[PDB]
């Protein structure tokens, strides 16, 4: 099969600049009948992917002139003239001309912005899941940026380890966000246990390192 | 408007039969070449089958030949997938897409999650996550459901039905130590709004068939 290898993997950009992928086929894209059958997609977080250009420069009927294809052989490249903030997500070329058609293996689209702090909210576990044994409290960091952030639990003042796990949100289409989910799990008679539980947020938006705190 | 509506997703164990369908609407369905593609957990699309107008060219990559069955009713405006003797390789959002010329899909479906694996269909428990002084942030206040411990994957959370969707964060499900998945659904709303606003998390997993309407209080 032809491999299509994309470049960069990942690349930061921010809104209005211009950005450049490039797509390299193992075999020409020319067919017999002497056109090249390359494309390339977008895929939007937690959405299918659609087409942006085909037949290396031909641009789909809902995407606009700032996408550009070119090249030849087997040497292609997408251009954004100037990125918006929808334009977030993964790109994948595609080649036609031969069967199977083959698919690239993505390159991430990120967008850098400017700092924001999350909003911190913390979730004591519900009565409705003490009643069946086990115990989830919940950490939660709103529409910040970047996306590196430490999220520390403190039980009475001992930090935890090994009885969390997180969850990021992709980057936001419209203003370009993260938002973070931390839950830390502990048996109903663990819970009992201990009276303070504390989640300590570090973020390059806060003034300085943020607790939210609950008495059980 | 185009529409591909995929149906039929769902888990079966290894060596097991599953049947996709898709039902255009918007165009010309009998004059379009058609297409399933898939994408692995984490990857990239890959093909998997298509069909011409008549339906006298069927096209498989060499992963599945022999195993899938790409079939079309023109007269119902539906492409079928049958596969046979699944593998957990096989496991993906399947996707059916229209081909309009060389691998050019210009018109998707939403995509159907199959997963191949030999455990267990487990319902979700749903917890409220209420709003307290521990969940405001200056003027705001968040809340959530906790939707733990199912299986497979997916779950849907919509709230009041759909009406409510501004500051809403639904997160991507985290594989547990126990095997099973959990994943939380958040609001931001004004915390004026506390105690007049009704606030009710849907979730849906249809491989237990659970559908809970959860009325989520201060
Ligand atoms: O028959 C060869 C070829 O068929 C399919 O690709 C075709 C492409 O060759 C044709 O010219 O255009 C249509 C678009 O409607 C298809 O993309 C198979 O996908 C391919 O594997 C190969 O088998
Ligand atoms: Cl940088
Ligand atoms: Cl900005
Ligand atoms: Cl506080
Ligand atoms: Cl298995
Ligand atoms: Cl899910
Ligand atoms: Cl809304
Ligand atoms: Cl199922």
């Amino acid at each position: 099969d032809v491999v299509m290898t994309q470049s960069p993997l990942s690349l930061p950009v921010t809104l209005g600049q211009p950005a450049s992928i490039s797509c390299r086929s193992s075999q020409s894209l020319v067919y017999s009948d002497g056109n090249t059958y390359l494309a390339w997609f977008q895929q939007r977080p937690g959405q299918s992917p659609r087409r942006l250009i085909y037949r290396v420069s031909n641009r789909d009927s809902g995407v606009p002139d700032r996408f550009s294809g070119s090249g030849s052989g087997t040497d292609f490249t997408l251009k954004i003239s100037r990125v918006e903030a929808e334009d977030v997500g993964v790109y994948y070329c595609l080649q036609g001309t031969h069967g199977p058609h083959t698919f690239g293996q993505g390159t991430n689209l990120e967008i850098k912005r400017t700092v924001a702090a999350p909003s911190v909210f913390i979730f004591p576990p519900s009565d409705e899941q003490l009643k069946s044994g086990t115990a989830s409290v919940v950490c939660l960091l709103n529409n910040f940026y970047p996306r590196e952030a430490k999220v520390q639990w403190k039980v009475d003042n001992a930090l935890q380890s090994g009885n969390s796990q997180e969850s990021v949100t992709e980057q936001d289409s419209k203003d370009s966000t993260y938002s973070l989910s931390s839950t830390l799990t502990l048996s109903k008679a663990d819970y009992e246990k201990h009276k303070v539980y504390a989640c300590e947020v570090t973020h390059q938006g806060l003034s300085s390192p943020v607790t939210k705190s609950f008495n059980r | 408007e185009v529409q591909l509506v995929e149906s039929g997703g769902g888990l079966v164990q290894p060596g097991g039969s599953l049947r996709l369908s898709c039902a255009a609407s918007g165009f010309i369905f009998r004059d379009s070449w058609m297409t399933w593609v898939r994408q692995a957990p984490g990857k990239g699309p890959e093909w998997v089958a298509d069909i011409n107008q008549g339906g006298s060219h069927k096209y498989y990559v060499d992963s599945v030949k022999g195993r899938f069955t790409i079939s079309r009713d023109d007269a119902k405006n539906s492409l079928y997938l049958q596969m046979n003797s699944l593998r957990a390789e096989d496991t993906a959002v399947y996707y059916c897409a229209r081909d309009p010329e060389f691998g050019a899909l210009d018109y998707w479906g939403q995509g159907a999650l199959v997963t191949v694996s030999s455990a267990s269909t487990k319902g979700p428990s749903v917890f409220p996550l209420a709003p307290s002084s521990k969940s405001t942030s200056g003027g705001t206040a968040a809340l959530g459901c906790l939707v733990k411990d199912y299986f497979p994957e997916p779950v849907t959370v919509s709230w009041n039905s759909g009406a409510l969707t501004s500051g809403v964060h639904t997160f991507p499900a985290v594989l547990q130590s126990s095997g099973l998945y959990s994943l939380s659904s958040v609001v931001t709303v004004p915390s004026s709004s506390l105690g007049t606003q009704t606030y009710i998390c849907n979730v849906n997993h249809k491989p237990s068939n659970t559908k809970v309407d959860k009325k989520v209080e201060p």
